[PDB]
């Protein structure tokens, strides 16, 4: 029979709104004293209360900043950017948010350059491949970071020429020409977004010389994988290690020909000078240990080798699962495709988080993901590509009426700079409270004030 | 079945000397068994690493050993308008040791060599060298078949044919019963690898000090090849002898080429003229198939069987995953004019990175049941990774898959326990053959005795 | 080239003696020296290599010594078969160079020659030549000088001399000397003389004939 | 048993060439360096050069550069020495040599090959008996003069070899491109002229055998 509005004290307009969202106060002084002033709006209109005199706040959402989502400086990935919520006591209101992956995915490419003498005729090819990697993948993703290192082999007899004395600083001495001193592995340029600089240093590189065809590139692969801070791989980024050579490679247990018997420890031994310091004292790594560290550091090995050894490295690739092989040549297309393809396989997620939500407010979400199905109570979508958009419906409920009256919180996707700032106002009073009329007039018993047709 | 793991004997060398890198039993004229131990990083008398060799007499309590003395002074000879030079620094004397009759042959595979002639040179390179010693007489001799006097330029003009400059002679070694020393030289012929053989008696009778380049007229070296399957194959990384062609008058050689054919690896059975009788191909690239080779008759039919080790073999596991554990392959010899076939048994290691099959030792008949037995080493095997040696007993059907006994390393991490092994010799004369295990990382050797 | 100077060029020694041959290089050859033996009318046999090492089969009584530029070969207790020529050779540098040789010779008492003079035979004189032959036989030591005189005047050109090796039996030496001149001139002179000079006498042994006289 | 078997004696003409050979017996020629050495009575031993038959590489004393060419053939296990533009100085005995153990040593020698450079034609010897001059002592010496023959050798005996003691047969000597040789025999006076002493000279090259009875000189 009776409702919660009428049967709960309700002395004032303010207390009326505090009871429930469905309550409405009648300010009409022409209403008889039998009729209740705090009731449902249907009951007041039905009981001859003047429609103009009914106080019935409606909660709302206003899009304040609504810049559109970007396509392909600013880059808008969340829309709208700012909403204004006006809530009444115990009430709620809902609003929409759209999120889109616009910004390009982060990719690290570290480039290993075989700079042994056999690569003299292939030097242009590896300089071209290096710079086309840097340049073309920069077009593909603005969050590219690229760096490089070089290797020859373990600088120890019999791999190294150790006579005459002049041959140490100039391995090409007996050919009456000049090349650089032999070395195991040199880290040269840490992963950087400075592409022009990467290309410059790559073009400065020249060859050295050693005695035996198989080289020490696997030492470089190991240190390139396990030297986290030196190489500079990022945590939430795709990791590609591109390896160049024109020859066979040394493998674990070869080192015994240089009298090296200590097995590879799989630890970083590239300190301040950027040389692999264990080169002359530690054996080449086994495939299994390479595989382990690659998997552990989440690095994808790409062998970029010349045609004469593709079959060799294709076969090693099968023993190191996940590794791929591309042909190093004067043309850079083959190898670049492997990287583009790897980038194409990247997928991301939109996972909303709320910061600075008041004690009083509570949110509920509905996620509409790529499947175009409202998964209720869900606030994250997965499997997005660049350009994909997902959508969430958020509902905010205030607990009662807080004395703060103006709070704000943020809804932000994890990993996105963009956010929705929601500004909440609490509308607990009535418009007729502004028309206070300080003097009693009607009460005249030291009560004072007369608002919305009522005494104290 | 019965090697005593409690009652061990430990022999110790100097810190950092790699005492135990190689070892063998040596028997004197009287018949007393001792243990030859190689220690390739022993400091010489001038504090520079030269390697060294120790002769240990049998004691239950073990201990230190006397140094079998060798000449560690470099030599120079100006002869025939050239300058011959030897360099014994970091040469790794005792990287291999082998005994035959009253002779010990200890090799230095990284001994370097050069020949200067005006402004030209052969190039300072590791030809390797073997030092021969006859303990009960004091006689010393050397053998260094890869030394040449050809200048650098001539090799270049002849496309590096017959280039023996990087041989590392004595990297591996074995001696036949008749007294032919056979040396593995895996750096031979620009890293193809070669074998050099010569009678021990002839090495002694043709050697004089200070000559440096001399002829051993009865010597016989293997051949160079232009076949790319052999390039960088390290043919001679391991060597061994046996009877594999029915004719008892001849001796066959088994050679390890662990990186043969683009790291597929191979072992070959050859006649003593170095003609191939059979080739055994590796199973998996980079497995180092041919790191070790062992010849012994395990199934009791009087025909030598072959065992090959691939210590970096990766086993397949759940979800397309590979796991480096090592493998040993048993090849039984059939009857008649029939070659070695597919393996009769595969023994695979269990511990990751264990390097099972790093060494394989014939033990002789360890339990005297009629069938010869073997020991296989996993130098970084066992739950802890400290190293392990596993005994497999012979039977009519070949070998057992299940080891009869497992020997855990008594030394700490990094000892390489099992990296070298030797058996088939009764050191304490109890009638049962015993096992010596090297742990070069700990600079020690452990002796296990067999019991009734 | 390295000059190998060997000493002595000859020695007169006896069975059972210990003797040394020395060899001086023109520079240091650091034991890169060989010693060689050549027996009468035979080829060479190697004795020593690299200064001191006996070639296989060589008797222990041979031994080498020395260093730098000065070397010696010592034979201890000479056997009859050791009377031969000996040479050093160096192989420190190319070209390889040899010493001049040392000849071991049997020592014995001095002996004067038996000189015999022979005029031209009748057959030769019919043919138009004329040779006067003189034999100086079984003398010791080996050094000797022959002088020809036709009618007292010394005749020099057209003389051929030949010496035998040391005799197998009496260890002496012999020499033949033939003066050949034209029959024309031969028949123009009466007196023909061969004079032997040898350490066994201060004055020479003179043998003569007067053409056509019996 | 190592043994170097050289080719036979050579009689050759000035300005021509000759090729001596040295065949390995009991070993392979490629086993070691093979050297060639010249010997002459007066000038001594001279090293000519060497070959490494394994690869053909050679070394020569500048004195013989252009005259001497050393070669080898591992199929026939033989080393060779060829001398062009033969002169009288090339008349010598030639040896091939190899080491025992020491790469650089000179230990095993061939038997020697004799080379004679000459323009002379084959000429038979004149043989002249040498009887003594006109009193008698206790011993008598007789003689035989062999003149103007080419080439060497001749064999000379007395009484067909019966008289061997007391004989001195001197080495041949060259004069004007032909050789001359002499021989003396001494006996007791009672032996001669009472018993017949005859000189026997043979020259295989000219197929000549001459006997000369030593007769006492007349009035
Ligand atoms: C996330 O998405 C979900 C899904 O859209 C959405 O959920 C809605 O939430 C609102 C409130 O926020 C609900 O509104 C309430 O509805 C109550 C009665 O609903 C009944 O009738 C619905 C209509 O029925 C007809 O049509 C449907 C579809 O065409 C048909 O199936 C029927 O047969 C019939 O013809 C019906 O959809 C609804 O069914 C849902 O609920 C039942 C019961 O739990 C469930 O079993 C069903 O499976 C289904 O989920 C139900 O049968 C109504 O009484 C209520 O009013 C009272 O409360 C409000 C205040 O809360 C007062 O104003 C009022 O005075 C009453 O006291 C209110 O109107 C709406 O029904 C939900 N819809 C669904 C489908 O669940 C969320 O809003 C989304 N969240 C965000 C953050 O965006
Ligand atoms: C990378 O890895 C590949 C694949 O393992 C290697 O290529 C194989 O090489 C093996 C040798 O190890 C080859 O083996 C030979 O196979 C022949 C039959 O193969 C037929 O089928 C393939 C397709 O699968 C055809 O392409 C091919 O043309 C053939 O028609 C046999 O006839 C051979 O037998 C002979 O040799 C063996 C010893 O090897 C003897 O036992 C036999 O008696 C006989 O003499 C042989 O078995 C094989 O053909 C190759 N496979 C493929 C698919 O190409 C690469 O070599 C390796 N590359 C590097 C650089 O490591
Ligand atoms: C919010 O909920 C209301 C219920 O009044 C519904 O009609 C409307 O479609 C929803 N709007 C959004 C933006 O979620
Ligand atoms: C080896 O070195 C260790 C310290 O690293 C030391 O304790 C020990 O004494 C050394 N061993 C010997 C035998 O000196
Ligand atoms: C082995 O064979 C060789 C030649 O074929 C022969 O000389 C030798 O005597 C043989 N040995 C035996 C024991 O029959
Ligand atoms: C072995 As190289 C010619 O690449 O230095
Ligand atoms: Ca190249
Ligand atoms: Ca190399
Ligand atoms: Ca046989
Ligand atoms: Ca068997
Ligand atoms: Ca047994
Ligand atoms: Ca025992
Ligand atoms: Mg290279």
């Amino acid at each position: 029979g009776p409702n919660i509005c009428t049967t709960r004290g309700v002395s004032s307009c303010q207390q009326c709104l505090a009871v429930s969202p469905m309550c409405a106060w009648c300010s009409d002084e022409a209403l008889p004293l039998g009729s209740p002033r705090c009731d449902l709006k249907e009951n007041l209109l039905k009981d001859n209360c003047a429609p103009e005199s009914i106080e019935f706040p409606v909660s709302e959402a206003r899009v304040l900043e609504d810049r559109p989502l970007s396509d392909k400086s600013q880059v808008t990935q969340v829309s709208p950017q700012r909403i204004a919520l006006r809530l009444r006591p115990d009430d709620s209101k809902n609003f929409s948010i759209q999120v889109r992956q616009v910004e390009d995915y982060p990719v690290d490419i570290y480039y290993l350059m075989d700079l042994s003498y056999s690569m003299k005729d292939d030097l242009w090819s590896i300089q071209n491949l290096g710079t086309k990697l840097a340049t073309q993948m920069r077009k593909l993703t603005s969050n590219l970071r690229i760096g490089f290192g070089a290797f020859v082999d373990k600088p120890v007899s019999p791999y190294m020429y150790i006579s005459p004395p002049e041959a140490l600083e100039n391995p090409c001495y007996d050919m009456k020409t000049t090349c650089l001193p032999m070395f195991g592995y040199k880290h040269v340029l840490t992963l950087t977004d400075q592409v022009t600089r990467f290309n410059e240093e790559v073009k400065k590189q020249s060859v050295s010389r050693n005695r035996d065809a198989p080289e020490g590139g696997f030492d470089a692969i190991m240190q390139a994988t396990v030297c986290d801070e030196k190489i500079g791989w990022r945590n939430d980024a795709s990791h590609l290690l591109v390896f160049t050579t024109d020859a066979k490679t040394h493998i674990a247990l070869d080192g015994r020909l240089a009298g090296i018997v200590q097995p590879n420890d799989g630890q970083c031994h590239v300190g301040s000078d950027n040389h692999y310091s264990a080169s002359t004292t530690m054996d080449y790594p086994s495939l299994g240990l390479m595989t382990e560290k690659l998997s552990q550091k989440n690095i994808n090995l790409i062998f970029a080798v010349t045609e004469n050894v593709v079959n060799l490295y294709q076969n090693y690739s099968e023993l190191i699962p996940g590794t791929t092989v591309g042909v190093l040549s004067m043309d850079s297309s083959n190898v670049l495709q492997l990287i583009v393809d790897a980038y194409g396989k990247i997928r991301s997620k939109v996972e909303l988080e709320v910061r600075d939500l008041p004690e009083e407010l509570s949110l509920s979400f509905n996620a509409t993901c790529l499947n175009n199905e409202v998964i209720p109570g869900l606030k994250s979508c997965m499997g997005l590509k660049i350009g994909d958009t997902v959508s969430f419906s958020i509902e905010a409920k205030v607990r009662g009426c807080p004395q703060e009256k103006e709070k704000s919180f943020t809804i932000k996707p994890v990993g996105f700079k963009d956010s929705l700032i929601v500004q909440v106002t609490f509308d607990c009073d009535c418009a007729c409270q502004a028309q206070a009329e300080p003097n009693s007039h009607r009460c005249n018993n030291g009560n004072g004030t007369f608002e919305c047709g009522v005494c104290r | 079945l019965n090697l005593d793991p409690v009652q061990l004997t430990f022999y110790a060398g100097p810190n950092g000397s790699q005492f135990g890198f190689s070892l063998d039993f040596h028997k004197d004229s009287h018949g007393r068994v001792a243990i030859v131990v190689g220690a390739p990083r022993t400091l010489g008398p001038s504090q520079e690493e030269t390697g060294g060799v120790f002769l240990c007499p049998w004691r239950a309590e073990g201990g230190q050993c006397p140094s079998l003395l060798f000449d560690l002074r470099d030599e120079t000879r100006n002869v025939g308008s050239q300058t011959l030079q030897t360099f014994k620094a970091r040469q790794g004397l005792g990287a291999s040791v082998v005994s035959w009759s009253d002779v010990i042959v200890a090799c230095a595979p990284w001994q370097h060599w050069n020949v200067l002639e005006k402004t030209e040179e052969a190039e300072k390179t590791p030809v390797g060298s073997c030092f021969l010693a006859q303990p009960e007489s004091g006689r010393r001799a050397e053998y260094s078949p890869c030394r040449g006097n050809t200048l650098s330029r001539i090799y270049v003009e002849n496309d590096f044919s017959w280039d023996k400059r990087y041989c590392e002679a004595g990297f591996s070694s074995v001696v036949t019963q008749a007294g032919e020393l056979v040396l593995g030289a895996p750096g031979g012929y620009y890293f193809l690898g070669l074998l050099a053989q010569a009678p021990v008696a002839d090495i002694f009778s043709s050697y004089r000090p200070g000559i440096l380049l001399w002829h051993v007229s009865s010597q016989s070296l293997s051949f160079d090849s232009s076949n790319p399957e052999y390039f960088d194959g390290y043919w001679g990384y391991s060597v061994a002898v046996g009877e594999f062609d029915g004719d008892l008058n001849t001796t066959e050689y088994v050679v390890g080429a662990p990186t043969w054919s683009w790291t597929l690896g191979a072992v070959e059975i050859l006649d003593s003229y170095y003609q191939r009788l059979h080739r055994l191909r590796g199973e998996q690239m980079a497995s180092y198939f041919g790191h070790s080779v062992a010849v012994t008759d395990v199934n009791g039919d009087g025909r030598h069987d072959l065992l090959v080790g691939a210590p970096l073999y990766m086993e397949s596991r759940a979800d397309r995953k590979l796991a480096e554990v090592g493998r040993v392959y048993l090849f039984l010899q059939p009857r008649g004019p029939h070659a070695l076939g597919a393996p009769s048994l595969l023994l695979t290691g269990t511990q990751l990175y264990g390097r099972f099959g790093s060494a394989i030792a014939p033990l002789g008949d360890l339990d005297r049941d009629g069938y010869n037995d073997i020991a296989v080493a996993a130098p970084y095997g066992g739950p802890s990774g400290r190293g392990q040696v596993l005994v497999f007993l012979g039977q009519s059907e070949g070998l057992r898959s299940r080891p009869s006994q497992v020997l855990d390393s008594p030394f700490p991490t990094g000892s390489a326990f099992g990296f070298s092994l030797r058996g088939a010799v009764d050191i304490d004369d109890n009638g049962y053959p015993d096992l010596i295990v090297g742990a070069y990382g700990a600079n020690q050797v452990a002796v296990y005795r067999a019991q009734p | 080239d390295i000059l190998m100077t060997q000493s002595p060029s000859s020695m007169s020694v006896s069975l059972g003696d210990t003797v040394s041959i020395t060899c001086h290089a023109s520079q240091g050859i650091s034991s890169n020296i060989g010693w060689l033996q050549q027996k009468p009318g035979k080829s060479f046999m190697g004795l020593i290599y690299y200064g001191t090492n006996l070639v296989d089969g060589v008797p222990s009584r041979f031994s080498g010594s020395g260093s730098g530029a000065d070397y010696s070969l010592t034979i201890s207790s000479l056997d009859s078969e050791d009377f031969a020529d000996y040479y050093c050779v160096q192989y420190a540098q190319l070209p390889y160079t040899f010493g001049g040789g040392t000849k071991l010779e049997i020592k014995r008492a001095d002996a004067a020659p038996t000189v015999s003079i022979f005029p031209p035979s009748s057959e030769q004189l019919t043919s138009g030549g004329a040779s006067v032959v003189c034999f100086l036989n079984n003398f010791y030591p080996k050094d000797i000088n022959v002088k020809w005189k036709i009618d007292g005047s010394e005749r020099q050109n057209g003389v051929l001399n030949s010496w035998t090796d040391q005799d197998s039996k009496d260890s002496t030496y012999s020499m033949s000397s033939t003066l050949t001149l034209t029959k024309d001139e031969y028949e123009r002179h009466n007196s023909y003389t061969c004079e032997a000079t040898h350490k066994t006498s201060t004055s020479p042994i003179v043998k003569s004939f007067n053409r056509n006289e019996c | 048993e190592v043994q170097l078997q050289q080719s036979g004696a050579e009689l050759v003409k000035p300005g021509a060439s000759v090729k001596l050979s040295c065949t390995a017996s009991g070993f392979n020629i490629k086993d070691t360096y093979v050297h060639w050495v010249k010997q002459r009575p007066e000038q001594g031993l001279e090293w000519i050069g060497r070959i490494d038959p394994a690869n053909g590489y050679t070394k020569y004393d500048p004195k013989f550069q252009g005259k001497a060419t050393i070669t080898a053939d591992t199929s026939s296990n033989t080393a060779y020495l060829q001398l062009s533009s033969l002169t009288s100085e090339d008349t010598a005995v030639y040896y091939c040599v190899r080491p025992l153990y020491d790469y650089y040593a000179m230990d095993y020698w061939g038997q020697g090959t004799s080379v004679t450079v000459s323009s002379a034609k084959t000429t038979a010897p004149s043989v002249y008996p040498l009887a003594p001059v006109c009193t008698t002592g206790s011993s008598v010496t007789l003689g035989c003069l062999v003149k103007g023959y080419f080439p060497e050798p001749v064999t000379l005996t007395w009484n067909s070899g019966s008289l061997s003691s007391g004989v001195h047969t001197f080495p041949a000597v060259l004069q004007s491109d032909l050789y001359t040789l002499s021989s003396s025999v001494t006996v007791t006076s009672s032996t001669w002229p009472s018993q017949s002493i005859t000189c026997n000279v043979a020259h295989p090259a000219s197929s000549t055998k001459v006997d000369k009875k030593i007769e006492p000189r007349g009035p």
